[PDB]
């Protein structure tokens, strides 16, 4: 059960979800909990005096906001999500996130296209570490763009290779992939000529 | 003669005019002819107004009053009858038409049945006597209607649950307000009244078409008059239910449009694939079909032609049939261009422009295909384009047309969009279409972002209109909470409509995160709708919205347009940004927009003009000075282009007309060829861009125009007919008028420029410094246009910052979800309804106040092309074409570019209104308007003649005003503040002469004496109006400058400044020192609160304040705390017996509610025919509101004070707005007086220049050592008369007091500690302290007097000290001062190391020994342990000192304590111990976790009742930890100062209080009766019985913060720094 | 007349974009050309040997990032910044002779933050350097 924190009745859903989960043993995720630091104090107190089910897991999503309660950080386990250190790490997370079945589909040329997408994503996202030179500003080139680009590759490759086991590299729609990424997927956030 | 004729016409009209009654569904006879009845009453009232003006009104005075009283009752009664009749009609239809409401709302039906039967009974009574006079005189009919309206109001609100049930039946009802929905449901039988509600339910359907019986829906219509005829008309008889036949209309609308498109496609295929096209045939096809179908048919034909051509080029060597497609497009484009060049009907002209705009795009795309050598239909250069495919073999007409872009497939919704302004298909828009369609295919949302004016809202709407979808625009803000957005999503999901949430990021960050849950689940439902496994036979797809299953239509989409870094915006959460595909719309292709727009308008040189106008706008942005009201973006370019089309159209008509008078010749080709297209574009630029330019930027723009358009000159058309109208209006308003370079010439051009902006823009801004002639500009133009065009002009002036945003726009109840209209919403909704013919008048809504994005961005959709006001409850209000939203501001520093780009600015520089223009207006008013309400007028006319030479350019006043600006003042100087004070003071000179004439009936004032008095007073008036807010030496400095430049005789004193001289009524300068006598105060009134020793500064300021107060003019006294601002004002008010003063103490948390509570307590609201009037309860006395901390209230982040803006509105406009019912309340007999420290003091904010203009400021400085010696030498001499032996020491005692105070003031300043404020108040407390000690003493040796003198110095100058070295310095210097001024005395007997005085060990206040005092305190503490508190204490030397200090304060009237020290030091225990010793009852608030403001109010009332009514002394002990809210301090701030809280006792509490004050007065022996003196006695008792002890920790920043949140804590409380134990 | 012959640092100007317009407006007025028809061409001069010719406007203080200008030809360099001695802004009529396939448009930013763009220059590549390499390496010109 996923609940976005921030509404008056959002807290009511969060309390009901946690009360039901600690007995059933399901998972509860509360997103943007940094927007209600005062309610986080009460959540920490409730969690401490609790004996939940073995399989119960509570996930809290925050923004690394200095207003997050200290006692909540001490009680929970902190996982920090950030750009990978380099190109090699960027490729590894890109390949790990994509299911193995998605890459291994009917055209054998899909794997190379995904690798090129993985490399292109790694290069432009690493250039963000050099703000004036790599780009003109800190663009939000993130996982959402990679998901859209991967969906674009899957849709267009299926359209051309209609069930063929192998496709000629010349028949791959390079113009479609290049234009869509430059205009819609990745070029949407770009505002500088 | 004619007077009798007017009376006869009124009588014969009213005894013969019968109310118009018609049958209404064979139930009753309703009243019609409302406009005829209302205007007849108004025109007769105006005749009664002219009845009074004529001199012969004397004999006819009695008859006119009887008629006017009759008319007002007729006007008031029928104003309510029209309301109750309308409410009854739609309420009756709801309860009668639907039989299911009998069970859901049984009690509500029963109440309405009784109301309806009573209403129908009144219909029978009025039907018997249709005459207006007979129905008016019905017994209690007026009261019977007020209850009827209230009863209809109560039943109206209770139907909210029924309305929400009905919205589910027809989902489009969700975008209709509750009141409008009631009208639609109730009036289902009378469809004729539904024609004004279709525009809120459909994209372009403004009304339906009905047959003669009004029982069959023949078709629909648009706003422009375009009509669509249903193939199978919908019959209402077989589907009586309103939602049933409305649904059939919507379903028939789509099918009819689909069928019409198929026929249109068949016809347009002939024009396609044709080398030659007949213009006559093409025009006929355009006229036959609808605007959206003509463009759609052209798009389909071109798409099929290119698809056929590309398929034919499969081989690659097919001789490129794409050239044939390009040839046909150009040939058809040639025909369209020719058709526009000639005169066409307005509807066909719009169709041609739409066809040109699209065919230009089709030509551009085909050229790209030709250039790129595309020979395959699967090439992405063709796939990326938007292609329309038509399938005539498709059985379902709704699925015949398929729109595709890249890999996205769409279906035309066939929503009737009417005729919309189609956009130019720029490459950026193509990029927008590609990205948004890709987002739609992935079932995501679209989030275009960028700067303002780039075209994101229009592009989203254009794409929706391209697919035939219902696009709804919502102007998002912070009140779009989870419930409001969920209800909107429910409506969009069920309807199947696009939602464009513009300014989405303006929501709160927490609310944006919450909304992300609803968008996520909606998109998940959409995503699983696109699965091919889905079957329509199964249950329709649903999403969990607002804890309810909501069906999701596939056509629904969500779009959010936002500005990333603009002020007033929030940051979207990351989980929400992943639900939208963002696109950067930053640089619009304005070059192509200009070319296509001018090409479609008929310009021959569109390419040349576009290549000249777009760079001109870029150069203007890069060259002109950076001003806050400058916008050279696409909106400015769009406004120029549309004006160019309008200028050309009217120029062509004028040329065509001109040929008619000359003769007979009409040739479109010759007119088009001989047309100055260069001049037309420059005219539009000058009519739109010149008004906003500052003085130094105008030559830069004209130089740019000359360079870009060389050899082309513009001469503005002389609006002659308007200029006489302005000249006549200006003369009646005493306003100077000028032509060109004449005096007032610049102002008139601004008025004409503002007139042109009104004609072009529906949203205006008047940006310019305070007092630059802005209000007079639009006031004169509104009146001039009323005379010129004959259309009545009504202006609704609103101050947006004087009220909260909830009261300005409306609020949505979190619990009941009921929408309450705000100020602006009520005004706009009233005009839209036009119940009383508001739509037939020129309505202007003027926002007279500051502009910041918090409130002004809610008008983003109103000022945009939408012309729509969107509310959080889903209701939208279209701005009527006759309504102009106008802003009158002084700057645009805090306004974002989103609003600056939306309005046409008119810049009013301060040089527009020259000084002599104000001088002429003053003298014109003086010569015409009598001051009393003629001998008084004759004095004014004679005085004006004397002041004429001085009130000229380069005259005495103008030269003096110029010099006064060089000198610095306590407040920022403005021209109109000096002139406004000067004019009000010269009026008093005229009143002084009139008083002299009444005092000397036999010998009136002569001309020669009048010249002497007025000339001398004018010099006196200039000095005190220009340097009144400046220090003493610059009051002098302006004196010599006047002496150097004036010819008026001046005092011949070698060194005495002119500011020390007054003007006697005899016409001679006389010193102010002659009115300062060496008075002898009585002994019992020594240092009394109301005793004022007259000094030079006091008499000068008292006369100045009396002059301003006698004119009922607002004023502010500025000066250091304790300088004597309050004392001087109250002393001046004692000379005015008809003025009562009410004290208000402002703080950093002061809001207009504090003023409103005072108005409720001291004034009353009364209904008058002219409107609501707020006047004091007591008759004939003027109420004066004394605001003591006027500049303390906090400025928000946008630099405005809400209370100051409230006062500025309520001073300039003479009234405010009552937010209870959104009615204008006009003040009567209410005056405002302010006091404040200089703005350079910490915590003080400078007052707004638009407020200081109306308010003169006088600077009250600290008395000098000479003044202090005179003031307190008088007190010491009178006080020392108690002991005749000590009378010789009065002079040295005063010198010692002044000397020590001077050094203590210099040594300890606010820089060291915030509370180190030393004022003459300490000297007054010094005199009082010595007086009370000596009073009892029968005799005292000089040593005893010095010991008392030193003790008072220690208790006043050392108690507040913090550091030990400061206390050591005070101890040492007191010894030196006493020895310096009192030699040869026993220093040891006087300046002993411990100085303690107490009345505990004797009847008198004599010095006490430390050892003997300790034994007494030890003995009393032992008793204190068993009785009250058994906490052991330890007595050291500091405790004995501290208990004596607390005892001294507890014995004083209004004696409050401020104990500062570390916790655990005994501050509370010592306070309780001393209070028990002095008999006080200790009260502490038992604060807990759930303690709130209401609990504190109850505790405050409990203490006040005990200490005010029961005469019980109470030591209210309060700690800083008990302050859980700023509300606690605000109540304490007022209670400490005034001894009362105005809004504390209300309703039953006030009634219970008044009984208790009455009984308590009986015990005291006074039988007070009225509530006024009961409260005055109650306030006096609380003052003398309530002591408040405030304890807080010695914080650094907290003490400074408390110095502003609660100023009374440092001015009314005696501060003692306990600190830590040394 | 001297106001045309003074070398001005665009970094030291309060608004440098207004200076570019002023030079554009001066050339159009003197030669009786239209403002929109003018185009800007760049000529980096070694020291100040070259002289203004009624259309040139010397500009100093321009810094070239990641490239070196020799004989008005660019070559990629490993230095962080390269100072241009004297940049001559010549306003000429547009000839629409298309690109030379060795001309790259360098942005001219006001400062190192690369937040605001003043104008764009069309320099020429020397030798066999790839124009795409200039784009990838973020080569630009800074006013200060
Ligand atoms: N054309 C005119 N001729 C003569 N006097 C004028 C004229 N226009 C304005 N005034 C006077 O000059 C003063 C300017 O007041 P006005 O209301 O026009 O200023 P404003 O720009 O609206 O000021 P604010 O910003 O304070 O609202 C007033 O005293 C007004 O009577
Ligand atoms: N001419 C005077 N005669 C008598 N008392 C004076 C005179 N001038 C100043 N004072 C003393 O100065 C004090 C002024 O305090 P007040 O006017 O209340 O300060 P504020 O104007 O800042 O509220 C009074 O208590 C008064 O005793
Ligand atoms: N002079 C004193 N001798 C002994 N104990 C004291 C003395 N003054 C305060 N206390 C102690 O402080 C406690 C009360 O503190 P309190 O006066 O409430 O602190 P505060 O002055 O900060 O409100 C008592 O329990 C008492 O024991
Ligand atoms: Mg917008
Ligand atoms: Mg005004």
């Amino acid at each position: 059960t996923s609940i976005a924190i921030g509404s008056a009745e959002g807290f009511n859903q969060a309390d009901k979800a946690i009360n039901t989960a600690v007995k059933s043993g399901r998972w509860v995720m509360l997103k943007n909990v940094h927007l209600a630091p005062g309610w986080l104090m009460q959540l920490e107190k409730k969690l401490h005096s609790l004996q939940p089910h073995a399989c119960f897991r509570l996930f809290l999503t925050m923004e690394i906001n200095p207003k997050v309660p200290v006692n909540l950080l001490r009680a929970g386990r902190i996982f920090v999500f950030e750009p990978p250190p380099g190109v090699k790490a960027n490729m590894l997370r890109t390949f790990s996130s994509i299911p193995v079945s998605r890459i291994c589909k009917s055209p054998n040329e899909r794997a190379r296209l995904y690798f090129l997408l993985a490399w292109f994503h790694a290069i432009i996202q690493e250039r963000l570490r050099y703000a004036p030179l790599g780009w003109s500003k800190k663009y939000e080139f993130g996982e959402s763009d990679l998901r859209s680009a991967c969906d674009t590759v899957d849709t267009w490759l299926d359209d051309t290779a209609k069930g063929r086991q192998n496709i000629s590299p010349d028949k791959i729609p390079w113009s479609a992939l290049k234009t869509l990424m430059a205009q819609s997927i990745y070029g949407g956030r770009v505002d500088n000529e | 003669m004619a007077l009798e004729e007017f009376l006869k016409q009124i009588r014969e009209v009213w005894n013969t005019y019968e109310l118009d009654l018609v049958n209404y569904q064979n139930k009753c006879r309703l009243i019609r002819g409302w406009d005829d009845l209302f205007n007849k009453v108004k025109e007769h009232i105006n005749s009664v107004s002219a009845m009074k003006l004529s001199p012969y009104y004397k004999v006819f005075e009695e008859d006119a009053l009887s008629w006017e009283d009759k008319l007002n009752r007729i006007m008031a009664l029928f104003d309510v009858w029209i309301d109750v009749q309308r409410r009854w009609v739609y309420l009756e239809g709801i309860f009668t038409g639907s039989a299911d409401i009998k069970h859901l709302l049984p009690v509500e039906t029963q109440r309405f049945q009784s109301i309806s039967t009573e209403f129908l009974a009144l219909m029978k009574k009025v039907s018997k006597s249709p005459l207006v006079m007979d129905v008016l005189n019905i017994q209690g009919v007026q009261r019977s209607l007020e209850r009827l309206a209230d009863l209809l109001g109560k039943i109206q609100k209770a139907l909210g649950e029924y309305l929400e049930r009905e919205r589910s039946s027809f989902p489009r009802f969700y975008f209709v307000g509750d009141e409008d929905l009631l009208e639609i449901i109730g009036n289902s039988k009378n469809v004729a009244k539904l024609q004004k509600h279709f525009k809120k339910m459909f994209a372009g359907v403004s009304s339906i078409i009905l047959n003669e019986d009004n029982s069959v829906v023949l078709g629909i219509s648009s706003r422009e008059g375009e009509e669509v005829m249903f193939k199978t008309p919908v019959s209402i008889t077989e589907h009586p239910k309103i939602n049933e036949w409305l649904t059939l209309v919507e379903k028939e609308m789509r099918v009819t449009l689909a069928k019409l498109l198929a026929e249109s496609v068949t016809e347009v295929e002939i024009f396609g694939k044709a080398t030659s096209i007949d213009p006559n045939t093409y025009i006929t096809w355009i006229d036959k079909y609808q605007a959206q179908l003509v463009v759609l048919s052209a798009q389909i034909a071109w798409s099929e032609n290119v698809e056929t051509a590309l398929s034919s080029m499969g081989g690659g060597g097919d001789a490129a049939p794409l050239h044939s497609v390009l040839s046909n497009v150009e040939v058809t484009l040639n025909v369209l261009a020719d058709s526009v060049l000639m005169e066409q009907p307005p509807l066909r002209r719009r169709k041609l422009e739409h066809l040109i705009t699209e065919l230009v795009h089709q030509r551009d795309v085909t050229r790209s295909l030709i250039k790129s050598k595309i020979d395959n239909a699967k090439s992405f250069e063709w796939l990326s384009q938007m292609r329309f495919y038509f399938d005539p073999k498709q059985t379902d007409v709704l699925q015949q047309l398929s729109i595709q872009m890249a890999n996205a497939k769409f279906n035309y919704g066939f929503e009737y969009l009417g005729v919309q302004d189609k956009l130019v298909q720029t490459p950026l828009t193509d990029r927008c279409y590609l990205t948004m369609t890709q987002a739609l295919e992935a079932r995501l949302g679209g989030s275009p972002f960028g700067p303002a004016g780039t075209g994101k809202t229009e592009s989203v709407k254009a794409l929706g209109h391209q697919l035939g979808r219902f696009v709804l625009v919502f102007n998002c803000d912070e009140t779009f909470d989870f419930q409001a957005m969920g209800r909107i999503f429910v409506g969009l999901c069920q309807v199947g409509a696009w939602g464009c949430f513009d300014e989405f990021n303006r929501l709160e960050e927490r609310m944006l995160s919450a909304v992300s849950q609803q968008v996520q689940c909606i998109q998940e439902a959409l995503r699983e709708h696109s699965n091919p496994n889905y079957d329509k036979t199964s249950a329709p797809i649903t999403c969990e919205l607002l804890n309810k299953q909501v069906k999701v239509s596939p056509d629904m989409a969500i779009f959010i347009t936002m500005n990333p870094g603009y002020a007033g915006r929030s940051n979207l959460p990351d989980n929400l940004k992943k639900l939208f595909r963002s696109l950067a719309m930053t640089k619009p292709d304005r070059q192509l927009i200009a070319q296509v727009m001018l090409y479609s308008q008929g310009f021959r040189t569109a390419e040349v003009l576009a290549n000249k106008i777009v760079p001109f706008f870029k150069l203007c942005d890069e060259q002109l000075s950076s001003q806050s009201h400058y916008d050279f973006g696409l909106r400015a370019l769009k406004s120029v282009l549309v004006s160019a089309g309008n200028v050309k159209r009217e120029r062509i008509q004028k040329i065509k007309r001109e040929k008619e008078e000359r003769g007979e010749a009409v040739d479109e080709g010759e007119i088009a060829e001989n047309l100055p297209e260069q001049e037309i574009l420059i005219q539009s630029v000058c009519e739109t861009m010149v008004p906003k330019l500052v003085a130094e930027d105008i030559p830069l723009l004209f130089s740019l125009l000359s360079d870009v358009f060389p050899g082309v000159q513009y001469h503005r058309g002389e609006m002659t007919a308007l200029r006489e109208e302005l000249k006549k209006v200006c003369q009646e308003m005493y306003l100077t008028y000028g032509d060109g370079e004449e005096v007032g010439g610049m102002w008139v051009e601004k008025v004409l420029q503002l007139y042109q902006i009104t004609q072009i823009n529906h949203g205006l801004m008047m940006v310019g410094p305070s007092g630059s002639g802005k209000s007079m500009a639009w006031r004169v133009l509104l009146k001039a246009l009323e005379r010129l065009e004959g259309v009545e002009g009504v202006a609704h002036i609103i101050d947006p910052k004087a009220i909260s945003k909830d009261h300005l726009y409306g609020t949505l109840d979190p619990n009941t979800r009921e929408w309450t209209d705000g100020l602006f919403t009520h005004v706009l909704r009233k005009i839209i309804d036009s119940v009383r013919g508001e739509l037939q008048k020129r309505q202007w809504i003027v926002f007279d106040g500051d502009v910041d994005p918090e409130w002004v961005e809610n008008l983003n959709s109103v000022l945009d092309d939408n012309k729509l006001l969107t509310l959080p409850n889903g209701e939208r209000l279209s701005l009527p074409p006759n309504v102009r939203i106008m802003f009158e501001v002084q700057d645009l520093k805090y306004a974002t570019l989103a609003t600056v780009s939306r309005c046409g600015m008119v810049w009013f520089s301060e040089d527009v209104l020259s000084t002599d223009m104000i001088f002429n207006n003053f003298l014109a008013r003086l010569r015409s308007i009598p001051l009393d309400e003629s001998p008084m007028l004759q004095i004014q006319r004679d005085a004006a003649t004397i002041m004429q030479p001085y009130f000229t350019s380069n005259g005495l006043v103008t030269k003096a005003l110029e010099h006064a600006f060089q000198l610095e003042h306590i407040m920022d100087l403005t021209r109109l503040r000096c002139l406004g004070s000067l004019f009000s003071m010269l009026h008093q000179a005229c009143r002084n002469v009139a008083q002299y004439n009444a005092n000397h009936p036999d010998f009136p004032m002569q001309i020669e004496q009048l010249e002497r008095y007025i000339q001398r007073y004018l010099v006196y008036a200039i000095l005190w109006s220009l340097s009144g807010d400046s220090r003493l030496k610059m009051r002098a400095e302006l004196g010599e400058y006047i002496r150097r430049i004036t010819t008026v005789p001046l005092p011949t004193a070698p060194n005495i400044p002119i500011i020390d001289y007054e003007v006697s009524i005899s016409g001679e300068w006389s010193p102010w020192q002659a009115k300062v006598p060496q008075i002898e105060v009585e002994t019992h009134k020594v240092a009394a609160p109301d005793v004022v020793v007259p000094t030079l500064d006091t008499v000068r300021h008292e006369a100045l304040l009396y002059t301003w107060l006698a004119e009922h003019k607002p004023l502010v006294l500025c000066g250091p705390p304790g300088s004597g601002k309050t004392m001087t004002l109250f002393s001046a008010l004692r000379a005015l017996p008809d003025m009562e003063v009410v004290g208000l103490n402002f703080s950093s948390a002061t809001t207009p509610e504090l003023l409103l509570k005072t108005f409720d307590h001291y004034c009353e609201y009364r209904r008058t025919p002219n409107g609501v009037v707020l006047a004091p309860v007591q008759l004939g006395k003027w109420l004066v509101l004394f605001c003591d901390e006027i500049n303390l209230p906090d400025m928000d982040k946008y630099g405005t004070q809400r209370v100051i803006s409230f006062i500025r509105q309520m001073v300039e406009h003479g009234g405010f707005y009552r937010t209870s019912d959104q009615t204008w309340v006009k003040l009567e007999r209410i005056q405002f007086v302010g006091a404040c420290n200089p703005p350079t003091d910490p915590g003080r904010k400078p007052l707004s220049h638009r407020f200081l203009r109306h308010v003169p400021v006088v600077y009250v400085d600290y008395p000098g050592p000479a003044s202090l010696t005179q003031i307190y030498g008088t007190f010491n001499r009178a006080m020392l008369r108690l002991i005749p032996s000590l009378r010789t020491y009065a002079e040295p005692l005063t010198a010692a007091m002044v000397e020590f105070y001077t050094m203590s003031q210099e040594r300890f300043t606010q820089d060291t500690q915030p509370h180190y404020i030393y004022s003459p108040r300490e000297m007054t407390r010094w005199v009082r302290g010595i007086f009370e000690a000596l009073r009892p003493l029968e005799t005292l040796p000089v040593e005893g007097l010095i010991r008392i003198w030193a003790h008072e110095a220690l208790r006043l100058f050392q108690d507040r000290l913090v550091e030990d070295e400061e206390r050591r310095w005070t101890d040492e210097n007191i010894d030196t001062v006493a020895l310096k001024h009192f030699p040869n005395i026993d220093r040891e007997k006087a300046m002993s190391r411990p100085i303690l005085y107490s009345n505990w060990l004797s009847k008198d206040y004599i010095p006490v020994d430390q050892e003997e005092l300790r034994d007494y305190v030890k003995a009393r503490l032992k008793v204190f342990y068993e009785e009250e508190l058994d906490v052991p204490l330890v007595l050291f030397n500091e405790v004995l000192d501290h208990v004596l200090r607390i005892d001294r304060i507890f014995r004083q009237p209004q004696g409050h304590l401020l104990l500062i020290g570390v916790s655990g030091a005994g501050k509370t225990t010592l306070s309780r111990f001393v209070a028990w010793m002095n008999g006080l009852s200790v009260y502490q608030i038992k604060v807990h976790r759930k303690y709130t403001g209401e609990d504190f109010d109850e505790d405050l009332r409990t203490v006040l009742r005990r200490s005010g009514c029961k005469n019980e002394k109470i030591a209210f002990i309060m700690d800083e930890s008990n302050v859980l809210d700023s509300g606690f301090l605000e109540r304490m701030n007022t209670l400490l100062a005034n001894g009362e809280v105005p809004g504390l006792f209300e309703g039953d509490e006030y009634a219970t209080l008044m009984t208790q004050c009455k009984e308590g007065a009986q015990k005291e022996g006074l039988m007070l009766d009225s509530h006024e003196e009961l409260y005055k006695w109650f306030t006096s008792q609380v003052i003398r019985n309530l002591h408040v002890v405030f304890t807080m920790n010695p914080s650094s920043e907290g003490l400074k913060d408390r110095a502003a949140t609660s100023p009374a804590l440092f001015n009314r409380c005696v501060l003692n720094w306990f600190g830590d134990w040394s | 007349k001297e106001l045309k012959n003074i070398h001005v640092c665009l970094g030291g100007l309060f608004v440098p974009e207004a200076y570019i317009t002023a030079t554009r407006q001066y050339v159009a007025q003197a030669n009786s050309w239209s403002l929109e028809e003018l185009c800007l061409e760049v000529n980096v001069t070694t020291s100040q040997g070259a002289t203004l010719d009624a259309c040139s406007f010397g500009v100093t203080g321009l810094k070239l990032q990641g490239a070196t200008c020799n004989n008005n030809k660019l070559s990629l360099s490993n230095a962080i910044s390269t100072a241009l001695p004297l940049t001559q802004l010549r306003w000429v009529k547009q000839t629409n002779t298309e690109k030379k396939a060795s001309v790259v448009t360098l942005p001219v930013y006001l400062n190192f933050t690369r937040a605001d763009l003043i104008f764009t220059v069309d320099f020429e590549i020397a030798t066999k350097e790839d124009p795409r390499s200039f784009y990838e390496r973020g080569v630009a010109v800074l006013c200060t």
